[PDB]
């Protein structure tokens, strides 16, 4: 047992041993960016395969080539930290090594000269973080990972809807990870067709045709040949004997000297076993059956040398003839059967406007290119780029794999672009389907969608990036001079890192980090979209696609999904699921040999895994491991039955498998309704951070593993004890055991500090260890937000009671007690940035100076001489944060205002008023002011105070760092020089730097003191320059935007309670919004008094099928019950032996779990620090399907001395008297969502307008106001309420002159309008007068 | 049918509101029409009492 | 079958060579298939009379969406249990008339076994998987 | 020319330097759909504002719940009017500065122009003419509005953390229009069906029921008292239970004269809940309305004859009585819900082991091939499709009755008093389909297909359900989102259409 864990221990129920513990749940995003940006010394994918893809780049056939040598990463510009005060990406250059080849003229070849130039720069690109997020100006972004149709071919349907005849229709797709689109599709006169992207549809022989492919080659390749004899006179026929089942005789067939089978008697198994089993290879027949026989080849006219025939042309009675007097002895036709192999193909060349290659070359270039004319250099070309070129075209590696899968070749990997036998294999196997031999796929199946995530996704982008500067390095390549121009002057910067800013910056897939919540973070990056690039729109598809497929299953998660127009476009990533090395969803599986189920896991993909029987994670073993019935559920081909004891090749890893990391948090899931569910696991990442890190009495297991693999947590590196604990900072003395050699020293954790996160709420972190305490390798150092102890604790679990209280519940509203807010705990910390920018304009440039046209001492009092609101200050709404002025001279004052200024003496100044001041209404405390300054602009009083004070602060830090290195280094040398010389008293009286001197004896000891003695100096000139690089980063002019010159930043920590408006949920999916806050007074109270601290209503739980939510309520309430017991044992001081024997009996509880216990414990100074930790509630873990049975929670109520019922009587605190019936009572974990009412609430009375449409505009956010759609006249309408409607769209927003009008008529308190005519409808007369027509206004 | 009886309104500007604009304007512009506003969905477009 | 049990029959005893159409027989088998009719006729009314209460009583919007759902496997279902009366009364007319017991495909014919284990059984276990595979092509 | 007039009926001429085309003048007036400017929205207002909506059951039927930091920036020309008129500010500019200020003073004018003054609500999608309704508004230190909870109902609001928008009505008229057609009280009668909207949702209606129930044998049973005035005095003080068999003296009225009230007094056989709730129905309603169990049903048939008897009027504060007191006798009831109130039938197991064998019968039959593959789908379904009929009227039976208790003599049953029965036969929250799946099992489900699967959900919510079972149920659940997400599409356009063409 561990050491953080030796702290607090959930009490676990759930009896299957856990055998693979959840693995960082981060992999995907770290691994995948690691792959691209690496270097890899062959093709596999990353920045190395782009290139060698596209390179060598080669001039026009001048015979000047431009090769690629290799690529470095720069070190990063600015780091995490640094990046993201000033707002710039955190990217790193990318220096890429090029030849530069001439070949003589003309040359077998070989070079007059090649110059080498080193390393060009093409661009930054950006960098992932220690926790999978990018930084792209200084605000963390995540990067989605996406589902697309994997690469291949898939022959699909289109049944049913189509054409309202039934019939069906069968299409394929090629779809190729690069390049254009191979569509074949019938129709419904069983017509082949092929279609270009979605382009034109042509006749599908027309490619044939394209590969030099004649009508004879054609018949040849897709029909068998059926040969005619004519042997003597009239006709004798080759039969074999299959051809014949699915028809019925033509006439009197006969062979052998023995009639068969008679004229109208179907071929069946009797017919065809006697010609089988009596050899009749030949036979007689007349000339009417060729009457409709299609002719193979070509055949003429051996004498007249004329063509009889054409390949694919329909014989008649009389055209035999033509052909037998010429000599012809055969005549071959195509077998055609309407049940097994159709005559598709040929009625298609029958629909075949072409007849050559060139023919056709032309009808594909007129197709993709039409208007012009084609060319014979234009056809050829385009044809071979579209599926045949290296360039334009590749499957990959995935896309040939699937395609050869799928047309059951045995190759894996082949061709990266398609050729003739490709694409007629593919051909032949849609025919098949539609004949009924081979089924269909489904695009739903998750063998056929990939997932690509960043790491890929650039290098696509960056492969875009070097097809648009290769065409520009070709062209400089055509006339460039001898030895002036170097591999430098043609590639561009810009272009490159555009492509890939471009990304980063604006894609669908590029967003903001999801970040109010170490849940929130984790859920978001491991998270699916079907939009965008590559796959499908929310326009186009259609509930197949979006519906929950089987193939789901220990994949992705199927209940973690969006509530909104996207339903199913999004998932979520189940815990164990993990990324196939040709992209597509595998498991974990555990493989059951003969009929003992083995520990050695496996990873099956969609495809894999269909084929084996896999067992269920619910399933009875013992002893040795085998099956304890003999028949188990379980799942093999798709479906679910019953299955013999050995049968079954697999079984399930875990219970919790199928589930997302947010699914899986919700405890006892079991046993609530799916739809409530979602929206449980929804609204658990909307929880706001709590002011103090709470823990979840009723949970799961997995919160721990949340904690730790998201960032918000300081997890320790290397083991050891804690030197020095700052709030600040914590220090970790190393073991012997993991320290490495030299430089030796301590590993140093820096704590983040109070800071702005994504959603504007506050991210700190806190230590959760104390002087001195022995810590192991991956232990928790010190807390994120909404953690505790190593836990993920969201929220804040309380005394909660389901009861009606005089309706302040009536929907699914929360009544709250008082005790909640005055404890301070549903308080929530938030943290906005507010920035105000000098800017330069046509008039001037703009001043921060504190001198403020008509403004008294007042206000620059919370300000400084130089203009900026002191640091610590309380401001509410109203009051200025930045005093700041613009140019705006000559106003142009009227004469009142003048007589005014000289009444009063106001030096009407030739400075506008600009100050950024706070928002009204919202009300907190200055933490911090930033400063950024144009490189070259005088850096003001107070700028040039915080640029001292950083630098002051910044060698405070570094030097602490050398300081406590030295000592932490020294204190090793100490120890070797121990070891062969040691004079404890003699070493420690003079000078620890007089000692790099003493040696030693003949040993490694001498080459061990060598080895500190190097790491010693560099530490020395390592800190050098540390500080100076930290130094000349804060003085160097900061970096601005075009026109602005100085900005201040100010960060303001607001305090935020909770008052009616606030969003609150529990985690089963019940929504709530605070509806009024009662004293405790007021609240039901027991028998021992103890009042409940929120109030729900019964009602929303039978409806909305939550019930989990009760049994948490239950457990909860048992929970508390062993802290209660213990909480009095504990103040008792009752010793040891008592606390510890009752402690024990809770944590085995009935029999049969997995949790097992001490006394290990070292009996005194360990578990006497547990009982502490205990007396606030002891947490439990109810698994997802693993959870705790109603047994186990009652009997823990019996333990805790509490009623079985979960339910006691209760006492109302305004009455006194008794609640009729029990009531229940219990704990149950609740978040407060970020939709806090502060938030939501807007008003306006008359505000900014819009410029175009006079109509309310938020400008100075004062928010417009609200929108007053179509729905809402119907609404007036439906009244009579002509003259509300009439004001609503006239005077209230679009009447320019209306309005003010009106106002001035309000506070001279005349109710009237004078509306004339809404402005809106103005703008349309002209506009419409602007084109042709003279709309006019008639009469009076 | 319902959608088909809304086509036909006798104010053309009401049916610029929901039917396709560029095809109403044609045909009413050079039929010179006259609209007596009388609907409601017009005077609430113009600004008048319902 | 707990088909069996419900009445007081037990299972068939064939003897050797044992015909299939005498008085007794036809007699005995006209009652099950009677009582088998009467008995879903039983069902389809007391199905439709537990819809209607659905749809007399209205459910409050919340739990509209739970009770929709249930009403429509109800109807879905409702409608099932009418084909299989009528498929039913068509096998009754099999009895009665003289064509019961082969495949309609292949003049092939059906067990003895087999017909009492699907007495609406129209092929032969040949023929009719067969059918269920170009089903699975002609649709997909 | 025509890429400035209608570009699109050409190649479509593209902007400087942007890839997009760019917008011309018949562009600038099309859009999505027609007149972006008539179209929602809709065009921006003044004077208004939003936020979450919450309760407030203290309010009369005729107001709403505003907060104070609202109603000071809205009615801000207002009150810089009323603020000079009095006399209060020296000039509009000294106004300004009183109202930033937030001088006390300033909160005394306030409730003087909020006084008769409506104000507009209005919710999310606005359906009804009875989606904006007028309000006289109640100053509220909080920043969330107070919604009367009758009209709950009408809005199709719940409280999952919607949000309403307010409107000042400013001219004298939109006082006047807002106050005689726009107001509460004005409107509780739905348009479509002459029944009322207004009728009690669900708290308040659970609350009556408990109350006008009747249970075998409690404190009180049989005794006499002079009216319901003394009946209520007999609850209140624990001598009498709420639910107990009295004869008390009523007396009702019936105005059956040419339009006057006619006076009946008698000795009726009731309960102590029935003789407190006759105090409030008014006057001329016969007592007989108030004698029966009184659900969800009967409760708003109740409200309804009172209108077509009475009058607005009475009917209006007669609906406040019945809330607030609805709302009361629910709290006092102490009325929950824990895991023991969902009783599963002691023979549940009992009717799985029949279906299972005969599922295992069905099994027995297409083996290898005896019977074919598609019949014994359809077959077992059969068989799956009957047993759930058969749990769910087995526990209705045990959930329904099962309070067996004895009246001084030998033993007696009635409806039960279980907590979840309750609310699902009054018609307060919950329906004997939901229970079926809180209790009994929950059904078959399908897969994506529409195709009913074979092995239907055998366990039930009070159990766990296991890998499998969650994830059959999930396609339903989530067409069943899928669904309601476009049936909110369907309905938008098919108002549409209708209210064009009307
Ligand atoms: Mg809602
Ligand atoms: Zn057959």
């Amino acid at each position: 047992y561990s050491y953080t864990e030796k702290k607090r221990i959930r009490k676990d129920f759930g009896k299957r041993p856990q055998v693979l513990d959840v693995p960082y749940l981060l992999s995907i995003q770290l691994d995948s960016f690691q792959k691209f940006i690496e270097q890899d010394p062959e093709g596999q994918y990353g920045l190395e395969a782009a290139f060698r893809s596209v390179f060598p780049i080669q001039s026009y056939s001048g015979n000047s080539e431009l090769q690629y040598v290799s690529y470095r990463l720069g070190e990063p510009v600015f780091d995490v930290q640094e990046c993201q005060i000033r707002g710039v990406t955190y990217s790193a250059p990318l220096r890429v090594k090029l030849r530069l080849v001439i070949y003589e003229r003309e040359a077998p070849e070989g070079t007059v000269k090649d110059i080498k130039e080193q390393e060009v720069y093409m661009g930054e690109i950006p960098l992932m973080t220690d926790n999978g997020t990018f930084v792209i100006n200084g605000t963390e972004r995540v990067i989605v990972s996406q589902l697309h149709r994997s690469p291949g071919v898939f022959f699909d349907s289109d049944k049913g809807k189509t054409h309202s005849s039934g019939k069906v229709l069968y299409n394929a797709r090629i779809i190729p990870y690069r390049g254009s689109w191979l569509d074949f599709e019938f129709d419904p006169k069983d017509n082949l067709f092929v279609r270009i992207d979605r382009r034109r549809k042509l006749p599908a022989t027309i490619i044939l045709r394209a590969l030099n492919y004649t009508t004879e080659q054609i018949l040849d390749l897709f029909f068998e040949k059926v040969i005619f004899e004519i042997r003597d006179n009239k006709l004798q026929m080759e039969l074999v004997p299959e051809r014949l089942r699915g028809e019925t005789a033509s006439f009197d067939i006969e062979a052998n000297g023995k009639v068969y089978v008679e004229k109208g008697r179907r071929i069946t198994a009797r017919h065809i076993r006697q010609l089988e089993k009596d050899d009749v290879k030949l036979i007689e027949v007349p000339v009417e059956y060729i009457a409709g026989k299609v002719v193979a080849k070509d055949y003429i006219d051996e004498s007249t040398g004329e063509l009889i025939c054409a390949a694919n042309m329909e014989l008649s009675l009389d055209l035999l003839a033509k052909l037998s007097q010429s000599g012809h002895k055969r005549i071959e036709t195509l077998f055609t059967n309407d049940l097994d192999h159709g005559p598709y193909i040929s009625e298609t060349l029958r629909v075949d406007p072409t007849n050559d290659r060139l023919s056709a070359l032309v009808e594909i270039y007129r197709m993709m290119r039409p208007g012009e004319p084609p060319t014979r250099e234009a056809a050829e070309s385009l044809f071979e780029n579209l599926f045949f070129s290296e360039d334009r075209y590749d499957l990959s590696a995935v896309g040939r794999m699937k395609f050869n899968r799928s047309l059951l070749r045995e190759e894996i990997e082949g061709s990266g672009i398609l050729s003739k036998d490709d694409i007629i294999d593919v051909m032949k196997k849609l025919i098949d389907i539609r004949n009924g031999k081979g089924e269909v796929d489904d695009i739903d199946h998750l063998g056929n969608r990939r997932i690509r995530s960043v790491g890929e996704m650039a290098e696509n982008q960056f492969r875009v990036g070097l097809v648009r500067v290769e065409r520009a390095v070709k062209e400089r390549l055509s006339l460039g001079d001898l030895d002036t121009l170097m591999p430098q002057d043609m590639i561009n910067a810009k272009p490159i890192s555009a492509a890939v800013k471009e990304f980063f910056g604006s894609s669908q897939l590029s967003q903001f980090m999801d970040q109010n919540n170490p849940l929130s973070e984790i859920t978001h990056k491991r998270r699916i979209s079907a939009l965008g690039p590559g796959g499908l729109t929310r326009e186009r598809a259609g509930f197949e696609v979006r519906d929950v497929h089987p193939t789901h299953y220990g994949r992705v998660c199927p209940i973690e999904t969006p509530e909104g127009p996207n339903i199913g476009l999004i998932n979520s990533l189940s815990v164990y699921a993990q990324t196939n090395e040709y992209g597509f969803l595998e498991t974990p599986y555990r493989k059951v040999t003969d009929g003992v189920v083995t520990d050695e896991i496996h990873y099956l993909s969609a495809i894999e895994e269909g084929n084996y029987v896999i067992a269920q994670a619910n399933s009875n073993l013992d002893e040795e491991g085998h099956f304890v019935e003999d028949l188990v559920t379980c799942r093999s081909k798709g479906e679910s039955s019953l299955f013999s004891r050995d049968q079954v090749d697999y079984m399930d890893v875990s219970t919790q498998q199928v589930v997302s990391v947010g699914a899986s948090l919700i405890p006892f899931l079991e046993h609530d309704d799916a739809n409530r569910a979602l929206m449980g696991a929804n609204m658990q990442r909307q929880a706001v951070p709590t002011l103090r890190a709470d823990k979840p009495l009723v949970g799961t297991g997995m919160e721990r593993a949340v904690a730790v693999d998201s960032g918000v947590t300081a997890v320790a590196k290397r083991g050891g004890v804690v030197q020095y604990v700052d709030a600040s900072r914590i220090v970790i003395k190393v073991n012997e055991d993991e320290m490495y050699p030299g430089e030796a020293g301590i590993d140093i954790y820096n704590l983040t500090k109070y800071t702005r996160s994504n959603q504007n709420t506050c991210i700190n972190q806190m230590p959760c260890v104390s002087l001195g305490e022995p810590v192991e390798r991956g232990d928790v150092l010190a807390d994120g937000p909404s953690t505790d102890l190593g836990e993920l604790a969201l929220g804040q679990n309380m005394r909660v009671a389901f009861m009606p209280w005089n309706g302040y519940n009536f929907e699914d509203s929360i009544l709250v007690s008082e005790r909640v807010v005055q404890e301070d705990r549903f308080t929530t910390i938030h943290i906005q940035e507010l920035a105000c920018v000098s800017r330069d304009t046509k008039l001037g440039p703009e001043e921060i100076t504190a001198d403020i046209p008509n403004v008294g001492e007042a206000a620059l009092s919370k300000l400084d001489e130089s203009g900026i609101v002191y640091i610590g200050a309380e401001v509410t709404g109203g009051d200025i944060l930045v005093g700041k002025v613009t140019p705006k001279g000559e106003t142009q004052l009227t004469p009142e205002e003048k007589l005014l200024r000289a009444i009063f003496g106001e030096k009407a100044s030739d400075v506008k008023d600009s100050s950024l001041r706070v928002p009204n209404g919202v009300s907190g405390t200055v933490i911090d002011v930033q400063v950024f300054t144009r490189d070259g602009v005088e850096k003001d009083k107070r700028a040039l105070e915080i640029e001292e004070m950083q630098l002051k602060q910044a060698k405070k830090d570094l030097s602490e760092e050398l300081q406590i290195l030295e000592a932490g280094l020294f204190s090793r040398i100490r120890a070797v020089l121990v070891a062969g010389g040691v004079e404890a008293e003699k070493l420690d009286k003079l000078p620890r730097d007089r000692w790099l001197e003493l040696g030693l004896t003949d040993e490694e000891k001498q080459n061990q003191l060598e080895q500190l003695a190097e790491q010693y100096d560099e530490l020395k000139h390592e800190f050098e320059k540390k500080l100076e690089a930290k130094r000349r980063k804060i003085t160097q002019g900061d970096d601005l935007a075009p026109g602005v010159l100085k900005i201040v930043k100010v960060y303001l920590a607001v305090k935020r309670r909770i008052q009616p408006g606030d969003k609150m949920a529990g985690r089963h999916g019940n929504k709530g919004v605070i509806s009024k806050i009662n004293p405790i007074e007021d609240m039901p109270y027991d028998e021992n008094g103890t009042p409940v601290d929120i109030v729900l209503n019964p009602l929303g739980v039978p409806s909305r099928m939550n019930i989990g939510q009760i049994l948490e309520t239950h457990l909860g309430m048992a929970a508390k019950g062993i802290g209660d017991k213990i909480n009095a044992m504990l103040k008792q001081q009752q010793e040891v032996a008592k606390l510890r024997e009752f402690i024990q009996r809770a944590y085995d509880l009935g029999a049969d779990v997995r949790q097992k216990v001490d006394l290990s414990t070292f009996s005194d100074e360990e578990v006497m620090r547990l009982a502490e930790n205990l007396r606030k509630g002891m947490p439990i873990a109810t698994p997802v399907f693993d959870g705790a049975k109603e047994a186990e929670i009652k009997e823990l109520l019996k333990l805790g001395d509490l009623p079985t019922s979960g339910q006691i009587r209760l006492y109302d605190g305004r009455t006194g008297e008794q609640f009729e019936r029990p009531v229940t009572v219990g704990y149950m974990y609740m978040l407060k969502l970020n939709h806090l009412v502060d938030d939501k609430m807007h008003a306006r009375s008359t505000g900014s307008y819009s410029l175009v449409t006079q109509q309310p505009l938020g400008g100075k956010a004062q928010f417009g106001g609200q929108r007053f759609g179509e729905m809402e006249v119907w609404a007036l309408e439906a009244y009579g309420a002509a003259y509300t409607l009439q004001e609503m769209l006239t005077v209230k927003s679009d009447d320019v002159n209306g309005r003010t009008k009106m106002y001035k008529n309000i506070v001279d308190g005349n109710h009237q309008m004078e509306p004339g005519m809404p402005e809106s409808f103005n703008v349309l007369l002209k506009e419409i007068r602007s084109l042709g027509i003279n709309i006019e206004l008639e009469d009076e | 049918g319902i959608t088909k009886a809304s086509l036909a309104t006798e104010s053309f500007i009401s049916a610029a509101s929901f039917q396709e604009t560029t095809r109403v304007l044609t045909e009413a512009a050079v039929a010179g029409k006259r609209d007596e506003l009388r609907g409601l969905k017009e005077n609430v477009i113009v600004g008048r009492l319902i | 079958l707990s088909i069996l049990a419900i009445a007081g029959v037990e299972p068939y005893q064939e003897k050797p060579g044992e015909e299939y159409m005498n008085e007794a027989q036809l007699a005995h088998f006209r009652r099950i298939l009677e009582a088998w009719r009467n008995q879903l006729r039983d069902e389809v009314d007391r199905t439709v009379t537990h819809m209607q209460d659905e749809a007399a009583n209205f459910p409050d919007p919340v739990d509209r969406a739970a009770q929709e759902e249930e009403f429509s496997l109800e109807l879905r279902n409702r409608d099932r249990e009418r084909k299989l009366i009528k498929k039913i009364e068509k096998t009754l007319k099999k009895v009665e008339d003289e064509d019961f017991g082969y495949c309609e495909s292949c003049g092939v014919e059906i067990g003895i076994r087999r017909l009492e284990a699907r007495p609406t059984a129209d092929l032969c276990i040949d023929c009719k998987t067969l059918a269920e595979i170009r089903e699975k092509q002609m649709a997909g | 020319v025509d890429a400035l007039l209608d570009n699109g009926r050409r190649g479509r001429a593209i902007t400087g330097s942007n890839k997009r085309p760019l917008k011309s003048l018949a562009d600038m007036i099309k859009g999505k759909q027609g007149r972006f400017r008539q179209n929602l929205l809709g065009k921006r207002v003044d004077y208004s504002g939003r936020s979450v909506i919450t309760v407030g059951p203290y309010l009369r039927l005729h107001q709403c719940g505003l907060p104070k930091k609202m109603a000071l920036e809205l009615f801000k020309p207002f009150i810089y009017g009323k603020l000079e008129l009095r006399g209060l500010a020296t000039t509009i500019k000294a106004a300004k500065k009183m109202v930033e200020r937030e001088e006390a003073v300033v909160w005394d004018i306030l409730d003087e122009v909020i006084r008769e003054h409506p104000v507009l609500l209005n919710r999310a999608p606005t359906l009804h003419r009875l989606g904006i309704q007028a309000f006289e508004p109640v100053l509220i230190e909080g920043k969330a509005i107070q919604l009367h909870p009758l009209v709950c109902a009408a809005y199709n609001a719940d409280f999952d953390g919607d949000q309403m928008a307010v409107h000042v009505p400013l001219t004298l008229e939109a006082q006047l229009e807002a106050r005689a057609l726009m107001m509460s009280t004005n409107n509780i009668l739905s348009p479509a069906n002459g029944e009322p909207i207004i009728v009690p949702s669900q708290d308040v209606v659970l609350g009556l029921y408990y109350m006008t129930r009747d249970c075998v044998n409690a404190k009180g049973e049989g005794m006499v008292l002079t009216g319901p005035k003394e009946a209520e005095r007999l609850y209140r003080s624990g001598l009498a239970s709420l639910h107990a068999r009295v004869k008390v003296r009523i007396t009702e009225y019936e105005k059956d004269a040419n339009g006057e009230l006619v006076a009946k007094t008698s000795l009726k056989d009731t309960t102590v809940g029935r003789a407190i709730l006759w105090m409030i129905v008014p006057k001329g309603l016969p007592y007989s309305i108030v004698n029966q169990a009184l659900g969800k049903k009967a409760i708003s048939k109740m409200l309804n004859t009172c209108y077509r008897i009475l009058g607005l009027k009475p009917t209006v504060i007669f609906a406040d009585q019945i809330m607030y007191t609805g709302f009361a006798y629910a709290a006092r009831s102490g009325a929950s819900v824990g895991i023991d109130d969902m009783v599963i039938p002691e023979k549940k197991h009992e009717i799985i082991s029949e279906a299972e064998a005969e599922v295992a019968e069905i099994q027995e039959q297409f083996q290898s091939g005896l019977v074919t593959a598609g019949e014994r789908y359809n077959k077992v379904i059969d068989i799956w499709a009957a047993a759930n009929d058969r749990v769910s009227k087995a526990m209705m039976d045990n959930l329904q009755t099962e309070t067996v208790i004895n009246r001084d003599g030998q033993e007696e049953k009635q409806v039960s008093f279980n907590s979840i029965y309750m609310m699902a036969d009054s018609g307060a929250r919950g329906s004997a389909a939901q229970i079926r799946q809180l209790a009994g099992m929950r059904g078959l489900m399908a897969k994506p297909d529409g195709s009913i699967i074979e092995t239907p959900i055998t366990a039930n919510f009070r159990e766990g359900l296991n890998v499998l079972q969650y994830f059959i149920s999930t396609h339903g659940a989530r067409k069943g989102l899928a669904d309601t997400a476009l049936k909110t599409a369907n309905s938008g356009y098919l108002t549409r259409r209708l209210v064009d063409v009307a």
